[PDB]
């Protein structure tokens, strides 16, 4: 129990997302809604100083860089990167859900295709046409792993003592010989 | 739960004779003795079945017996932790506090400050 | 695409026809290049949406994907003093475009010079962090000794 | 008045005009003596969810309002062309705005307005408590197989060309008296040769002993183990698209004509058809009936549904989870048509989301003691799947030693 | 004998007297088992600290 890793990060009130340390880094995509979102938050300034510094263009290369280990921790949306992580596999979420919001088909003012699209956008949730699409190709289609376990007994384990058996075994053979020596002896 | 505990004290006899009979087939009560202290790991020895394979089946289950006091201790040491008592009580933020249950009391005293401060708090008037 | 200048189908598991829409846009190379405002190949859950709304409303269009790669925010940008709307929702607010199909979000800073439409997918904020296994066996035989 | 969205109550009998942080809503009754007439005017005072919304609201863009509760109808829906209801009382004038539990969907917005929805929701299936079981099904996890044959071959092998140079013996010496290291249980020790051999042994038990204590720390690491299920996987389960088959799962609740029924009749015909036997007294009378069991099945808004899991007594349960939320839609403040009022609402519904202040009326409007806390006392040797895979092991066993006895009697004669 | 049951090893196991007694210390075998997986999670438990 004792050697478990420092596996516990929690939504924005863990202190560690507030004193910020360059042992990790918090990055986000640039010109993005998170961006906003952080800026125009008053005493989260430290922290928002400290991510602007290391922000990336996309965010497939902020997924990469996650699986490289370079960046340690990705705040991003909940749909895409929920897919990601599920999906790709090996890696994990944690932390609830905070900028509760939603996607939405964008237009400039005065189209009546607004009002229109609308009312298709949600004849559309009714008729469970959303749903099956879903099921179809975002989630269900994934490296589907259950939760942690404790870890497991190796190789490298047993290595340590595996060597004590051969180095007794030659040992031994040296000390029969002796021994069978010094009672030819005496 | 009378089942593992049960199931054992029947098994151990049955493979016993089965190994006795094999025997026989070219001891048995000293097979009896022999198999029920090989479960216990008893300070009380005797004779292996007369044949290889018989006396490798009973290590065999020896090793099972062996796996079946691992989990007992295992299961021990797990109790351990499960019984637990409910031991967390945290401040005015814990949500026990907040929908309230006849399996707790918070009292304080009439006319103090406490209650003061409880009256003219929003969102607490029903723990109020 | 495929040299035949389309991209060859597929089919899902249940052997389903993939849609796909031909999309032209970047470069095929944002980081370095002048420009090839080159012919690719779309297909997404928005693409699935948008063709299901324009059969349900007669529509008839062309998918290009945006220039930079950003999503938008405004910038005052530099030698100037008129603040700008960066990126996609520039290419909106100038002309550029007439709709905007893409995971966007939704908050006031948006919504003053655009019209949203209602919600088609609910969602939030979260965290991503790498899953590490590791053990800690190290001379077992010694570390209590 | 509904669920902790909005709130009624008597107003003070200590002031005359109730505490800080309500607003004084006042109620019409109508349901005396016909005689001549009574407008029942009664000002009581409200406060909950949306009441906080609506007062940060009218702040924001200064209105004044008086506040109006409704009898006709509990929600609203069509009637011969026309609206009972929130519904109601909004097309006729009455009223700008409605405001508490109301959801959004297609046939309310062709005649009325909505803001921007500022909770999302939708249809969720609450049931009965569920239990779990024995999730390990054999003790192996401990090491690897490739660990243990690999010890296994070492140890047959070290075994054998130990013997082949003490000799310079009894196969079944060896190898019973390895299984007594591995096992430390009492074995026929035969052949106890005195020499460097013993020293071999020796060294054998240390090994022996490392390894047990490290398989019996490994086995109470890999004790630590949950389970949970539910048995329904959705609106499209066969026991709602078929509710025919032997086992009826019946009396889905479904207090009738709100807005899930609509939806359930205009998707799924025959379910209404059946569902015609339900309950019919709100949500209180829905827990009851899940509690005594006269019914295994509600179906009703989330947005209320995971709230009265939270904040109950014991532990019930909904269907699987979020992940089962059919038609997702919000609740919104619908205003009357084309009023100019539509776009200051929604950027101020917006700026509430962005500042951060959701969160404040989250924490202290919605909050429950069971929703958290996940876990299960861990399953002892109750496993009798387990222990009955290790016991086929066993016969398996059994039955291997009858085929080599009989080898034996073959290769003997 | 006793002393072995408690502590699981090896000892020079005379007199095997072969009556009622062995199945007395089978019994005996028996309690010194489960006081062993007593010990044994009571020091995993008392570890903490
Ligand atoms: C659902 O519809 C029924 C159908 O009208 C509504 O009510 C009925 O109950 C009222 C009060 O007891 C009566 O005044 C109506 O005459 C009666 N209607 C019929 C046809 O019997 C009911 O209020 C609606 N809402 C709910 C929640 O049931
Ligand atoms: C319409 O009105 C008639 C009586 O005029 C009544 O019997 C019927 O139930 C009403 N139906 C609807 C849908 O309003």
């Amino acid at each position: 129990v004792l050697d478990r890793p420092e596996e516990r990060i929690t939504g924005i009130n863990d202190p560690r997302l507030r004193n910020p340390s360059d042992k990790f880094i918090y990055a986000t995509v640039k010109q993005s809604s998170v961006d906003i979102y952080f800026r125009r938050q008053v005493c989260l300034s430290t922290m928002y100083r400290h991510m602007e510094k290391h922000n990336y263009e996309s965010a497939a290369e902020a997924i990469q860089a996650v699986r490289d280990n370079k960046l340690h921790a990705f705040i991003w949306d909940s749909a895409v990167l929920e897919f990601e992580a599920s999906q790709k596999c090996d890696l994990v979420t944690t932390g609830e859900l905070f900028f509760r919001s939603g996607f939405g088909i964008g237009m400039r003012k005065d189209s009546p295709w607004k009002q229109q699209v609308s009312l298709s956008i949600l004849k559309s949730h009714e008729n469970g046409f959303m749903e099956d699409l879903d099921k179809t190709w975002v989630r269900y289609q994934e490296c589907d792993s259950r939760s942690n376990a404790p870890a497991t007994l190796t190789f490298e384990n047993m290595a340590g003592v595996f060597m004590l058996v051969a180095g007794g075994i030659v040992a031994g053979i040296f000390l029969i010989f002796i021994e069978i020596a010094y009672k030819r002896h005496k | 739960q009378s089942t593992l505990w049960l199931l054992v004290g029947l098994s151990v006899h049955v493979v016993a004779v089965m190994l006795y009979l094999l025997d026989r087939f070219s001891t048995l009560s000293s097979a009896m003795w022999f198999s029920w202290g090989v479960l216990l790991n008893s300070g009380i020895g005797e004779g292996a079945p007369r044949s290889f394979s018989a006396r490798i089946l009973g290590m065999v289950w020896a090793g099972f017996a062996m796996i079946i006091v691992a989990s007992y201790t295992a299961n021990l040491a797990a109790f351990l932790v499960l019984d637990r008592p409910e031991e967390r009580i945290t401040g005015i933020n814990d949500p026990r506090l907040r929908n309230p249950s006849d399996k707790f009391i918070y009292a304080t005293v009439k006319q103090s400050s406490v209650d003061i401060y409880f009256r003219r708090q929003v969102c607490l008037s029903t723990m109020y | 695409t495929m040299s035949d200048g389309t991209c060859k189908e597929e089919f899902t598991v249940n052997g389903d026809p993939v849609k796909k829409v031909i999309c032209t846009g970047p470069n095929d190379t944002s980081p370095g290049s002048p420009r090839h405002t080159v012919p690719q190949c779309c297909y997404g859950f928005c693409i699935d949406l948008l063709i299901k709304l324009a059969r349900t409303m007669q529509f008839t269009y062309e998918v290009h994907l945006v220039a930079d790669g950003k999503f938008g925010t405004q910038e005052r940008v530099q030698n100037s003093n008129k603040k700008e709307w960066n990126g996609m929702m520039g290419e909106l607010l100038s002309g550029q475009a007439d709709m905007i199909v893409a995971p966007l979000t939704i908050n006031n800073e948006r919504a003053q010079y655009i019209e949203f439409s209602k919600p088609f997918k609910y969602q939030g904020l979260t965290i991503l962090v790498k899953k590490e296994i590791p053990r800690s066996t190290l001379d077992s035989f010694m570390q209590p000794f | 008045e509904e669920a902790p969205f909005v709130i009624v109550e008597s107003v003070d009998p200590l002031s005359g005009t109730c505490m800080r942080n309500t607003v004084p809503c006042q109620k019409r009754i109508i349901s005396e003596n016909k005689t001549d007439e009574e407008p029942g005017y009664i000002k009581k005072c409200c406060k909950g969810f949306c009441i906080d919304i609506l007062k940060k609201i009218s702040k924001s863009v200064k209105f004044t309002y008086d506040l109006y509760l409704v009898t006709n109808g509990k929600h609203g829906k069509k009637i011969n062309g026309t609206w009972n209801g929130m519904i109601g009382e909004v097309v006729m004038k009455r009223a700008y705005m409605a405001v508490g539990s109301l959801t959004i969907n297609e046939e309310r917005s062709e005649v009325v307005d909505f803001s921007v929805p500022f909770i999302e929701t939708g249809i969720s299936v609450m049931v009965s408590r569920s239990n779990g079981t024995v999730s390990p099904s054999a003790f192996l996890e401990p090491f690897s197989a490739d660990v243990w044959v690999m010890m296994f071959v070492m140890l047959l092998i070290v075994s054998a060309v130990a013997v082949f140079v003490f000799e310079y013996f009894t196969i079944g010496k060896a190898i019973w008296l390895l299984w007594g290291l591995v096992f430390n249980n009492s074995v026929p020790v035969q052949n106890p040769k005195g020499t460097t051999s013993k020293i071999m042994v020796s060294v054998w038990a240390f090994f022996a002993v490392i390894f047990l204590a490290s398989y019996t720390a490994n086995l109470a690491a890999f004790m630590i183990q949950e389970e949970y299920v539910d048995q329904v996987s959705g609106l499209s389960d066969k026991k709602f698209q078929r509710p025919n088959d032997f086992s009826p799962p019946f009396r889905f609740g479904t207090v009738p004509n709100g807005s899930t029924e609509r939806n359930i009749r205009n998707n799924y015909a025959e379910m209404h058809a059946y569902m015609g036997k339900f309950n019919q007294r709100g949500v209180d009378d829905a827990l009851l009936s899940l509690k005594t069991g006269k019914l295994d099945a509600f179906i009703y808004d989330a947005a209320v549904l995971n709230y009265m899991a939270g904040r109950d007594e014991g532990c019930k349960l909904v269907t699987i989870g979020s992940g089962k939320v059919f038609a997702s839609t919000g609740y919104g403040i619908a205003i009357q048509k084309d009023s100019g009022w539509k776009r200051q609402v929604d950027l101020a519904i917006l700026q509430l989301f962005g500042d951060g202040e959701m969160e404040e009326l989250e924490a202290c409007w919605l909050t429950g003691i069971c929703h958290n806390e996940k876990n299960e006392v861990m399953s002892s040797q109750l496993d009798i799947d387990n222990m009955a895979g290790v016991f086929y092991m066993l016969g398996a066993a059994m039955a291997l030693s009858l085929i080599t006895f009989i080898c034996e009697h073959l290769f003997y004669w």
